[PDB]
């Protein structure tokens, strides 16, 4: 039993760029960057071009 | 400016005596009885009385009575006949290592335009205001000082927005993290800022509270947390080593935590009363000392601050969850008509309000631990 070897296929392993693989700090930082940019668009800030819609 | 080294008292005295950039005003018959402050005001119109008092009281300006020693005088002391008054010069302040008082220098900077929408946002943000201080509800995502990216919004940038009927804009007395919301204090005047700066240094009596929603429940309801931080520079970020025992280069971080109400071993509502100021003391103490990370803290409780327990309320996969930490009930020295000190509170942010409502706990409640 123990002597028997097991080969894990690469399919089960999560993708390198997946949010699960990425640490939570990076995801939170990107979300907060998006929120700050949204706030800057909502309230007219200097150097902010309104290139979006809605 | 640069080229100013830290000087001991003996070093400062030695530099002052060695420097040749001194002006000696003789006290003649006409200026015999005139007071020191009036004499300096008449002889230095460009300087301000603040600079005059700072120099006189810190010893940069003195008088020589032919006595073989330099007398250090008060602003209210009268002059004498045939005595010199020694005052430094721009050369004395610039071309040597002795730094000047932070007023006499003529440094200046440009301004920056603000939009009407930004001004209205600032006005709505303001919570409390008097002739001396303002307390504003700094939001969650907004930063305090300029970020590593120059093109970003900041409380420092918006400061001119709440320059109500004053020539000079207020000055932030203390700073908050980019993820934490709640009360932040601005001094209207420079004297008010100097007087109020003594509040935010390390203290033994708490004067403000932090309401936090922490994943998990600490083993004890109320207690004290003490951790020594050894913040050091790293590749891009900064490393924060926390230890229980002191160290030569370490700085202490002390808080009093009270578990106001804990749902179960899964989540808890805590109030932190800090006795010291450090980079991320509340978050670090909640994550490590209490082993209960804040519900939105991914910098320390990564993948643990976002629990599957509250999947019904918050999506565990939404890493953008705002930090469930909120500065509240800042106590100010100024009193009110009733004789009690002013405790400015800030309404809970949207996420914390939602969590409290879903758990059934009330949101608007007075914290008696901060009178």
């Amino acid at each position: 039993p123990a002597s028997r070897n097991i080969v894990v296929p690469d399919a089960v392993h999560a993708k390198v760029g997946s949010p699960d693989t990425l640490p939570a700090e990076i995801l939170q930082k990107r979300a907060q960057r998006a929120l700050l940019m949204q706030l800057q668009q909502n309230v007219i800030w200097e150097g902010t071009v309104i290139s979006d819609e809605r | 400016h640069a080229r100013y080294r830290p000087l001991s008292l003996r070093a400062r005295q030695t530099l002052s005596e060695k420097s040749d950039d001194l002006q000696y005003h003789v006290v003649t018959q006409e200026w015999f009885g005139e007071r020191v402050d009036s004499f300096l005001t008449c002889h230095y119109p460009q300087w301000d009385y603040e600079t005059i008092k700072r120099l006189v009281q810190q010893g940069h300006i003195y008088r020589y009575r032919k006595n073989g020693k330099k007398k250090f005088t008060r602003l209210t002391d009268r002059l004498e006949f045939d005595e010199l008054l020694v005052v430094p010069t721009r050369a004395f302040w610039e071309k040597q290592l002795a730094p000047p008082s932070g007023v006499l220098e003529e440094t200046d900077g440009p301004k920056f335009k603000l939009s009407a929408t930004a001004r209205e946002m600032a006005h709505n943000m303001v919570l409390f205001k008097n002739e001396h201080v303002i307390v504003i509800n700094k939001p969650h995502g907004l930063p305090m000082m300029p970020t590593d990216d120059p093109q970003e919004m900041s409380i420092a940038a918006m400061l001119p927005a709440w320059k109500f009927t004053n020539v000079a804009k207020p000055v932030v007395c203390h700073n908050l993290d980019r993820e934490t919301s709640g009360c932040v204090v601005l001094a209207r005047t420079r004297n008010a800022h100097r007087m109020l700066g003594r509040m935010f240094v390390k203290r033994v009596v708490p004067n403000s509270v932090y309401w936090s929603f922490c994943v998990g429940k600490p083993t004890v309801n109320y207690g004290r947390v003490r951790m020594h931080f050894d913040i050091t520079r790293g590749n891009k970020g900064d490393i924060i080593v926390a230890r229980p025992s002191p160290t030569k280069t370490s700085k202490v971080a002390i808080a009093e935590f009270v578990v106001n109400a804990s749902a179960l071993e899964f989540g808890s509502f805590i109030s932190f009363y800090p006795l010291t100021t450090r980079r991320h003391q509340e978050r670090i103490m909640a994550a490590h000392a209490l082993r209960c990370p804040v519900l939105g803290d991914a910098k320390y409780g990564g993948d643990a601050a976002f629990p599957s327990s509250l999947s019904l309320f918050w999506d565990p996969e939404n890493k953008g969850l705002p930090l469930h930490l909120h500065h509240r009930k800042i106590q100010l020295p100024y009193k009110n008509t009733a004789g009690e000190f002013i405790c400015v509170t800030a309404p809970l942010p949207t996420q914390m309000e939602k969590t409290f409502k879903k758990l059934g706990w009330p949101c608007e409640v007075d914290d008696p631990l901060i009178p």
